[PDB]
């Protein structure tokens, strides 16, 4: 009885190049609770990412928000990388400022 | 008017990596207010919202002791569960619990909850009568028999009708600036052509509280439920939530589409269209 | 505030 995480990558505020913001990775719908989440800046691990306290929805499936301060630009690429027992390999979801 | 308080337990066994981890979080509506983690350096109930900080030392000690005591209880429940399902001690398993109360405008009990899951599946639930139980399988029937014998339902009922609603009413007063404030969504429609003859219309709702919202696209006044892409409501990280709905529409047909927004922060439902 | 009584499975 295992459920694969849904993954959303997005900012707290609409994205503006050069303006400070928060980058979020929200992982939800998953079971069991152990999960590895990294925020990436040009392929590389952002240090001291924070996350919310483990919670779950009415269907018992878990959810977590991982986040870090960031200043988006035109050329800097952002992504969330997630591993879980339901995935053969870590799944990378790239930040799209329109999603 | 209407409000909820919920506590959420997760108890996870991890053979070879110490004793089961026990985590509790408490919410009023969609606002997290307390946390406990048995893996913390010095495990205690900790404030997660400013209005719970008003509670005195006696409160924090009592709450911490309940969490410490329940860490043990839920560790035993995991051992018992193994026996009920004929499982080995080498696997990792999870028990979850959600319990609490809803109150209406007058602050009286609307309904109480106390339910458990095992490995992500319904195990046992206190019924809405706060008097009987529903067991999901023959294992949980064993638990039911034990709880029926010890009159557990009656004890849950006294909590759910007393302390649960009283403390929630106190929290609602102390945090009224936030708990009793609805923030309406900021809304707009975006337009992304995908090809010469198809375009994506995306209807946004940002900065709203509480989480509950409805976003629907209509074509010629008809709900496009099957053709709408809806993302799960997601937290912004500042207490508020975000959501979007999208449809792929024929080029030249954008104005036949209206986005509809319902949220308790709004006086009336909103209708939006692509504003070229 | 939590319920102080929790019961064994």
């Amino acid at each position: 009885i295992q459920r694969t995480p849904k993954i959303q990558v997005y900012s707290r505020h609409p994205a503006e190049n050069g303006k400070s913001n928060f980058l979020n990775c929200y992982v939800s719908g998953f079971h069991p609770s152990d999960i590895e989440v990294d925020l990436l800046k040009n392929g590389e691990r952002i240090e001291k990412v924070e996350h919310s306290d483990l919670s779950f929805s009415k269907d018992w499936s878990f959810y977590l928000l991982y986040y870090t301060e960031f200043t988006p630009t035109e050329k800097d690429e952002y992504a969330c990388r997630v591993n879980h027992v339901t995935l053969s390999q870590p799944k990378i979801v790239k930040w799209d400022r329109d999603m | 008017g209407s409000h909820s308080m919920r506590y959420f337990y997760t108890a996870m066994s991890r053979p070879g990596r110490g004793e089961p981890r026990f985590i509790t979080v408490g919410y009023v509506d969609d606002t997290l207010f307390v946390r406990f983690d048995s893996d913390a350096t010095s495990p205690r109930k900790e404030p997660r919202a400013p209005w719970i900080e008003q509670e005195g030392p006696e409160y924090w000690d009592r709450e911490t002791q309940i969490s410490k005591t329940n860490t043990q209880t839920y560790r035993e429940n995991l051992r018992t569960a193994l026996r009920y399902y004929n499982q080995s001690e080498a696997g990792s398993h999870i028990i979850q619990r959600m319990y609490g109360c809803d109150v209406g405008p007058d602050g009286r009990l609307l309904r109480g909850y106390d339910q458990d899951a095992y490995d992500g599946k319904d195990y046992i639930a206190l019924n809405e009568d706060l008097s009987s139980w529903t067991a999901a399988d023959t294992a949980a029937q064993i638990t039911q028999r034990k709880w029926e014998a010890a009159r557990v339902a009656e004890q849950d009922r006294a909590y759910l009708e007393g302390l649960c609603v009283e403390s929630l009413r106190r929290y609602l007063e102390n945090g009224k600036e936030t708990l009793q404030r609805a923030d309406p969504p900021k809304t707009h429609v975006t337009h992304h052509p995908i090809s010469d003859h198809e375009v994506t219309l995306r209807c946004w709702a940002l900065g709203f509280y509480p989480a509950e919202i409805t976003l629907t696209w209509q074509r010629d006044g008809e709900d496009q439920t099957q053709d709408t892409e809806l993302v799960e409501t997601r937290p912004a990280g500042d207490r508020t939530f975000q959501k979007w709905a999208a449809v792929v529409v024929p080029s030249g047909e954008e104005q036949r589409y209206t986005c509809h927004v319902q949220h308790e922060g709004l006086p009336k439902p909103l209708t939006l269209r692509w504003e070229p | 505030e939590e319920f102080g009584a929790a019961f064994s499975f």
